[PDB]
């Protein structure tokens, strides 16, 4: 980053690599897939675990393509 | 001499009105490839330090002096890098300012032109100059 | 009938979404068609300009001609 | 920001500021620098609102 | 400022008259004599206006023309310093967060919830009257 | 000249305000009606032995109040001080005095399940008693702000509108207390 | 004469652009700007609503919903989309240009103006919340009626979440209507008189006033309820005559805020009108007290929706009901006499006007046939209702909703949205309502009451029912392009470097640029009359606008 966009950039950490964040999207999307290995028999739960992963996986997607693109940066 | 729906206000500013429907840019350009030049040119001349400037237009007879006219209109002339291009002239001049000078800059100039120029064979303007301002704005120091 | 419900219900707004879409979709925006360089520049001159950084002696230049 | 605003005879509204430092030729300040200490944003805290008054 | 009270005068009067056509009109047709919770509301439906009619009268007859009042009034008449606008504040946020703490505290009756609620709701209240006039730290 | 902004919309919520207690006279004027002929029934037994002189504190309140207005024109930041300190202890009476009622009517069994006048009664009275623990708080966070900074106009307007509430709440309690105390 | 400009307008603003502007912010136009979002929010959550209480009404039997899902969705829909929705979104919009209208620099309380976004918000969440509640969400409809809502027949929390969350948000709503009466008195800028005002401003401060009127009685009537359920209170007790007592109450909230939310959008269309008719308002004058008389009379009509309960002086009532219907049909001669010889070019904004003008006349002439008791006995608590309602409240914070957001979202964000993709969806929505909502003027009419979970297949319902599913479906549909187009016309759309857009607007805002600056005016013009931009933009029709403004 720079000045423009973080302006207190030298003056601590202000930067993250977005593979860390893009890799725990798709972890945190795999968690919640996995979550429904359980001894739970109602599918209520189930449905909330599907649509919460779906999201996430779409808004890592989404950056991801916007990012290749070059629309954002 | 104001066009139809313009006055002059109290502080001199212009209120100007468009009939509805209509635009108040209507750059003969599509939008996204706008957007990907202004990309070229905001995150370009950040990373250079150095204000980077796109002209169209007629260049008169002499296209060398008319560009360094042009570039007085472009804010903060002396660390400003202006690409000026004709389709009509078929001709590319490439003036900056004198806190440009030492930077790398002519070393770049020639680069800009000739990748601006392989593109405007190919009937993309808009192509050439976003090509020109990535390898000009590349080969650029900050500060 | 069930079959009949669910497909009315389901595909009229579908299909109404289609027909209707090709009709204002398809028209022409009031953006100006992109310029080529075989027909001349008839548009006013035009200087582009960054805003960064934030806020007359030239050093030189380049020329060339294609 | 000393959120008063005043109209300009033309009908302008602008905003009063306080300068943190010194100024230019017209009424806009010159910026200062970021010095990683906080800065005041309340008229308040810079002693505008003076002292009520001595007394019980 | 004569318009402005005007206003309120026409209502007032309107509501008035509602208040007590109806009043007298439900005391011997309605069944069951007057209807109370409905005309209790039509006359002091008339107060608000009144209240505010009143005191924008007395306002008006002290002030002279504005320059807003002018029909033909110049820009530069209104020249000079309004009066404060408070340019930024995150104290209505708490404001609010604290009356739903209140409330929820309310709905589900929760007696330590509502009293938690009145202490923040008194807490944030607080620091939005004394916002801007909180003096400099004496250290 | 100018008129005053923050009086402006302290005047016109204070009308709003009207509204509310609109539904609470609902309230009780509905349930009168349905009473019968014992307006309040047994075993209520309203007192002026004690009502009057608290009404009569509040009224009174009314008058220190404006007192300091005056002071507050006049840029006596202190008079200010000194007469909205009375009138926070004397509108303070009018609260202890309404739950000293409040305890005496409960054990004699006048009490909100017990009887639908305990309903009307409490929630109009104590709706009321709220606003007026809503302004002896409004009381001390202007008497709070007067130290804080020099005696401004701005600082004048604020003590103004907050006796305009005062004024409000009073006349609202003598419609309350004519009401319930005389037209039975 | 060469300017620097960028290619294109900067699609959105670096990190941190926002966030702590959104916490902290005092100006109106940013507020106003967070109101249309959320109250879109709430717009599409409550659509959702009405669609599942659809897809259950589409064939006869409980399929997927049980009677007391169905009983909760219909409260909560309603609820959210009259109080969460569309009272908001007529502050959202004043907000958003009555300063700049008036020629004011900014809110009369801007500290004030901010809390009620804020408890508006958290008030609108709290009632939602009883959604998550094992008991469910309120079941017994917006209008809440008693001793349904008591503890003995209403014990869930759900019911007592609804209830405190609708006296949060209302006490934001009597914030925004102070401040909006303080604005216009005393933030005027100099040559703004009252009768020069545009019609909007004059709308908005005229609804402040029934804000004030109704939403307090509100509140006192929710206390009082609220103390039957946890203190055992008698207020709204049958035999203590509580029945009539709440309805009475609550009616007198009720028909004002139906009001609330339909004279601002009078006004909205009454500023779009002139502008691509290129004629001024006709009627200025008129209208004026044409608002105020529909405001007077709205008061004491309150029992016209309590004609079954055979409790009420129907004469009265039948009477002053019969009264609105004047005022409101000024309105529509006046907006048709703009219209009248003059040039009509049917952009966005102004197409949806026109079919605010189809739209609300049908729910129009059915208020007047509800109007009258006798027939009123035989269609309350209908579908006939159901049907005139939605012809009223679609008509106005819908259609004039959409045509202010295509009006004014160049001037708040200096970007146009798209207009063939605003013609889709116009379209798409008068099709989707119309078919959804033609239908069950014969539903009610047959004989099947609202609030029906089921019904048997021997009923007869079973075949107009599925048409208005089908209808819904396509309303549901129609959300996608105007989400669309909101989506990328606000950092791809066309910029704007004019005033005026429209070219021919009239109020003061479109003499400022496209955003406005922070304090939205860097001058003034002179203020002669309605029109002072229209002055402003073609001084060469001052002198006609004078001599040709008396037919
Ligand atoms: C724990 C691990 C969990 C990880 C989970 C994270 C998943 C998120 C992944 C992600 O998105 O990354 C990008 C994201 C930031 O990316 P960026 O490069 O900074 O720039 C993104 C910009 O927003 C780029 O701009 P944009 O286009 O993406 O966003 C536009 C817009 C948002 O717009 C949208 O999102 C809507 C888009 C709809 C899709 C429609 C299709 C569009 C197709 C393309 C057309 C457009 C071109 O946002 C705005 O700015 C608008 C402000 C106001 C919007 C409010 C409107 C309300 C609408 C209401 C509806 C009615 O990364 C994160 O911050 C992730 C947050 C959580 C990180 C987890 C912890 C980090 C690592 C910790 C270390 C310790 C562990 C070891
Ligand atoms: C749920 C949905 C809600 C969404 C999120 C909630 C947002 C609400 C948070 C508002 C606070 C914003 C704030 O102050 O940030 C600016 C502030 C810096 O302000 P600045 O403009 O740079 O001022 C520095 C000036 O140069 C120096 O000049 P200056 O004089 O302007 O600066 C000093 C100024 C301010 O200095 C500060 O920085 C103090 C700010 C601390 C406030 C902490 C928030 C609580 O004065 C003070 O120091 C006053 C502090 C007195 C604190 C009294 C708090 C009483 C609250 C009672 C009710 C609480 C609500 C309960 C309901 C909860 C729900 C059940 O940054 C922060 O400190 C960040 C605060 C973030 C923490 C909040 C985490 C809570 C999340 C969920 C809460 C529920
Ligand atoms: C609910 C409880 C809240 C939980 C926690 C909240 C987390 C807040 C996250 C955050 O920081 O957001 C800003 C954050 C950016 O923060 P920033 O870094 O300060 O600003 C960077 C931008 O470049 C800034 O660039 P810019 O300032 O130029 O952005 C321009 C424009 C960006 O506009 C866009 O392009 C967005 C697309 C618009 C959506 C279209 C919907 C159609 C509605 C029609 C309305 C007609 C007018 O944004 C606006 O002006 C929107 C203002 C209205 C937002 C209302 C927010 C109120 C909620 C308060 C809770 C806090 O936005 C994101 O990038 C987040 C993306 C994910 C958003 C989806 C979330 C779904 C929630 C539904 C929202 C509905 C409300 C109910
Ligand atoms: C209830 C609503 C009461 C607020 C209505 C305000 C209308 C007047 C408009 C105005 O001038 O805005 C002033 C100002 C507006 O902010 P601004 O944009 O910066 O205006 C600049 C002014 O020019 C700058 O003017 P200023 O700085 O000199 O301040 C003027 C302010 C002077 O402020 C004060 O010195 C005292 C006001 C403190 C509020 C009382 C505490 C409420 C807590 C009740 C606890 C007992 C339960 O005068 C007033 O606003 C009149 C208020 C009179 C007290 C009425 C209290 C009714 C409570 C009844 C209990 C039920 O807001 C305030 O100062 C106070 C507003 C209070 C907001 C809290 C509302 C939620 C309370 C929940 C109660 C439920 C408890 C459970
Ligand atoms: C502003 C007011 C308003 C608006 C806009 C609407 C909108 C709609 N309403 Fe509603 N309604 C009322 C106000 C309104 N309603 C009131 C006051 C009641 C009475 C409450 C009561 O009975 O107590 C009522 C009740 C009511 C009834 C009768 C109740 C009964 O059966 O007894 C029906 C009929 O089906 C209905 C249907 C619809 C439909 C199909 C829409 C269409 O407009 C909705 C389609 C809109 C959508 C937006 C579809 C959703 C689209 C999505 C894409 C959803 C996705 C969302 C997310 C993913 C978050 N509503
Ligand atoms: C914007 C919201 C809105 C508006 C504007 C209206 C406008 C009117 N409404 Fe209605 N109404 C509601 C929202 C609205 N309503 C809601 C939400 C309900 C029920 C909610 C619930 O119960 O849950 C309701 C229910 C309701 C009832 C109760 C019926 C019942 O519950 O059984 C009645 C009774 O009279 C009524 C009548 C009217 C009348 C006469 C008008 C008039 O104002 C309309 C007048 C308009 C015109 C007349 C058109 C213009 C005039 C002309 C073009 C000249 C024509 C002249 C003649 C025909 C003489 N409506
Ligand atoms: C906040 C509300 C506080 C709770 C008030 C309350 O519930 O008190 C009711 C209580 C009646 O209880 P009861 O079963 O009759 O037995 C009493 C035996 N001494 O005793 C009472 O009746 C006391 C009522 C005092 C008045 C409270 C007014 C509250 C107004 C806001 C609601
Ligand atoms: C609780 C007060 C009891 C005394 C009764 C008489 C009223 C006079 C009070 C004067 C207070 C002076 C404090 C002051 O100026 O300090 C100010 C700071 O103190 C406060 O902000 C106190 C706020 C109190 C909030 C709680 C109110 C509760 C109300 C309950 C009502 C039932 C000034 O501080 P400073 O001079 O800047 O150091
Ligand atoms: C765009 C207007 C749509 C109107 C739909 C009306 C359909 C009526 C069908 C009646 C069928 C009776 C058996
Ligand atoms: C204001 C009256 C509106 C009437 C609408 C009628 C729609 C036609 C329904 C036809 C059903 C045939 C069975
Ligand atoms: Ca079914
Ligand atoms: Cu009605
Ligand atoms: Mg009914």
């Amino acid at each position: 980053v720079d000045v423009e966009d973080v302006p207190s950039a030298e003056w601590g950490w202000s930067h993250m690599p977005i593979g860390v964040m893009h890799i725990g999207g798709l972890l945190s999307a795999a968690f919640l897939l996995v979550m429904m290995r359980g001894n739970h028999v109602g599918h209520v739960e189930d449905w909330f675990l599907i649509g919460f992963a779906a999201v996430i996986v779409a808004l890592v997607g989404r950056n991801w393509w916007l990012r290749r693109r070059g629309w954002i940066r | 001499d104001l066009p139809y729906g313009s006055a002059l206000t109290s502080s001199g500013r212009i209120s100007a009105v468009t009939e509805p429907g209509e635009l108040s840019v209507h750059y003969p350009f599509p939008t996204m490839d706008l957007v990907v030049l202004d990309d070229a040119l905001k995150y370009g001349s950040r990373a250079a330090k150095a204000r980077f400037a796109v002209y169209i237009g007629p260049l008169g007879a002499d296209t060398a002096a008319t560009a360094r006219e042009i570039l007085a209109n472009v804010p903060t002339p002396e660390n400003a890098v202006l690409l000026a291009v004709s389709p009509d002239q078929r001709a590319i001049e490439v003036v900056y300012g004198a806190d440009v000078k030492g930077r790398g800059i002519e070393s770049a100039a020639p680069l800009g032109v000739s990748a601006a120029a392989a593109s405007f064979k190919e009937g993309n303007l808009i192509d050439g100059l976003i090509s020109a301002v990535r390898v000009m704005s590349a080969g650029v120091s900050p500060a | 009938s069930t079959a009949l419900t669910h497909g009315l219900i389901g595909g009229v707004p579908l299909v109404l979404f289609a027909v209707l879409a090709l009709i204002f979709l398809t028209r022409k925006g009031p953006h100006p068609d992109t310029y080529k360089m075989s027909d001349p520049w008839t548009h006013a001159p035009i200087l582009w300009a960054a805003e960064e950084p934030r806020e007359v002696v030239i050093g030189g230049g380049a020329s060339g001609k294609w | 920001e000393t959120g008063i605003i005043k109209r300009l005879p033309h009908g302008a509204y602008v905003e009063l500021h306080q300068p943190l430092g010194p100024v230019d030729e017209h009424g806009h300040p010159i910026p200062l620098e970021y010095a990683g200490a906080p800065l005041p944003k309340r008229m308040n805290k810079l002693g505008s609102g003076g002292a009520p008054g001595t007394g019980s | 400022m004569h318009i402005e009270a005007r206003l309120f005068e026409i209502l007032t009067a309107f509501f008035a008259l509602a208040a007590v056509v109806y009043a007298v009109l439900t005391a011997m047709f309605a069944t069951g004599g007057v209807e109370w919770a409905g005309t209790t509301a039509l006359v002091l439906t008339t107060g608000l206006t009144l209240i505010t009619g009143t005191f924008f009268r007395f306002v008006a007859r002290r002030l002279d023309t504005r320059p807003e009042d002018y029909e033909d009034a110049e820009i530069s008449d209104g020249a000079g310093e309004l009066g404060f606008f408070a340019p930024h504040s995150w104290w209505p946020i708490l404001i609010s967060l604290s009356f739903s703490t209140a409330a929820v505290g309310a709905a589900l009756w929760l007696p330590w919830l509502i009293a938690a609620g009145v202490a923040f709701v008194i807490t944030s209240v607080c620091g939005l009257v004394f916002e801007y006039y909180w003096g400099p730290e004496k250290h | 000249n100018r008129p005053n902004m923050v009086s402006v919309g302290t005047i016109v919520w204070l009308s709003s305000e009207l509204m509310f207690f609109a539904g609470l006279f609902a309230m009780y004027f509905t349930a009168r009606a349905q009473a019968g002929g014992a307006w309040p029934p047994e075993p209520t037994e309203l007192n002026l032995a004690l009502a009057v002189p608290v009404t009569l504190v509040l009224i009174a309140s009314s008058f220190t109040c404006q007192m300091g207005v005056f002071a507050a024109e006049r840029g006596d930041v202190f008079g200010l001080r000194r007469w909205y300190v009375i009138t926070f202890l004397m509108g303070l009476f009018f609260v202890l005095g309404q739950g000293y009622e409040y305890i005496h009517l409960v054990e004699h069994g006048t009490t909100i399940p017990g009887s639908a006048y305990g309903s009307v009664f409490y929630l109009a009275t104590g709706f009321h008693g709220l606003h007026v623990i809503g302004g002896l708080v409004a009381f001390v966070l202007l008497l709070a702000r007067t130290k804080m900074s020099k005696f401004t106009p701005a600082q004048a307007t604020a003590a103004i509108v907050v006796s305009y509430y005062w004024h409000f709440v009073d006349i609202v309690w003598i419609a309350l207390f004519a009401t319930i105390y005389f037209v039975r | 004469e060469l300017e620097a400009r960028r290619p294109f307008p900067e699609r959105m603003g670096p990190k941190g652009n926002l966030i702590y502007k959104l916490i902290t912010t005092t100006d109106h136009k940013l507020i106003g700007i967070m109101y249309c979002v959320v109250c879109f929010a709430f717009f599409l959550v409550g659509g959702l609503m009405a669609l599942f209480m659809r897809t259950e009404l589409a064939m006869p039997g409980l399929q997927f919903l049980s009677n007391e899902q169905f009983n909760q969705l219909f409260t909560m829909h309603g609820t959210v989309m009259l109080l969460f929705y569309a009272t908001p979104i007529v502050f959202g919009f004043a907000n958003l240009v009555l300063p700049l209208q008036i020629g004011a620099p900014d809110v009369a309380f801007p500290r004030l103006n901010a809390l009620s976004f804020w408890l508006f918000l958290f008030g609108a969440l709290i009632a939602i919340a009883g959604f998550i509640t094992p008991g469910g969400a309120a079941d017994f409809g917006w209008t809440a009626y008693s001793p349904l809502t008591d503890a003995i027949h209403s014990p869930g929390a759900g019911g007592d979440l609804w209830i405190m969350g609708l006296a949060v948000g209302g006490l934001g709503t009597i914030l925004g209507g102070v401040n909006m009466i303080t604005t216009v008195v005393c933030m005027r800028a100099p040559g703004m008189t009252m009768f020069r005002m545009p019609i909007f401003t004059w709308n908005i401060l005229v609804t402040s006033i029934l804000v004030l009127i109704a939403f307090p009685i509100l509140t006192a009537a929710l206390f009082g309820l609220a103390a039957d359920r946890h203190l055992g209170a008698h207020i709204y007790d049958p035999a203590n005559g509580g029945v009539l007592l709440w309805q009475h109450l609550f009616w007198f909230f009720g028909h004002p805020e139906v009001y609330i939310i339909a004279l601002p959008f009078f006004g909205i269309v009454s500023e779009i009108f002139p502008v691509f008719s290129r004629k001024p308002i006709f009627g200025y004058t008129t209208l004026i007290y044409a608002t105020l008389a529909i405001a007077a009379l709205s008061v004491a009509v309150w029992a016209h929706h309590m004609y079954a309960t055979g409790a009420v002086l129907l004469p009265f009532f039948s009477f002053m009901t019969f009264l609105i219907a004047v005022p409101t049909g000024i309105k529509f001669f006046n907006w048709i006499g703009t219209m009248w010889k003059g040039q009509l070019t049917f952009e966005t904004p102004m197409l949806f006007s026109v079919g605010f003008l189809i739209t609300f006349l049908l729910g129009g002439l059915s208020g007047v046939l509800l109007a009258s008791p006798p027939l009123d006995f035989h269609v309350t608590d209908s579908y006939f209702v159901i049907a005139h309602f939605h012809y009223v409240l679609f008509g106005t914070i819908v259609f004039a909703t959409y045509a202010g957001i295509y009006f004014w979202f160049p001037k708040m964000t200096g970007r146009l949205l798209d207009e063939r993709l605003g013609k889709l969806h116009f379209w798409l929505t008068f099709i989707g309502f119309h078919t959804t909502f033609l239908v069950q003027h014969w539903l009610g009419d047959e004989g099947m009451p609202r609030r029906y979970a089921d019904y048997l297949p021997t009923d007869g319902f079973t075949t107009l029912n599925v048409i208005s599913t089908v209808g819904a479906f396509i309303l549901g549909v129609s959300m996608l392009p105007f989400v669309w187009n909101v989506f990328k016309s606000w950092r791809y759309g066309e910029p704007v470097t004019v005033d005026d857009p429209w070219g021919y607007g009239n109020s003061l805002e479109w003499a400022t640029s496209c955003p406005p600056p922070r304090h939205n005016f860097t001058e003034l013009p002179r203020i002669r009359s309605e029109r002072p931009a229209f002055e402003l933009h073609y001084p060469h029709m001052v002198e006609r606008m004078r001599a040709e403004a008396h037919v």
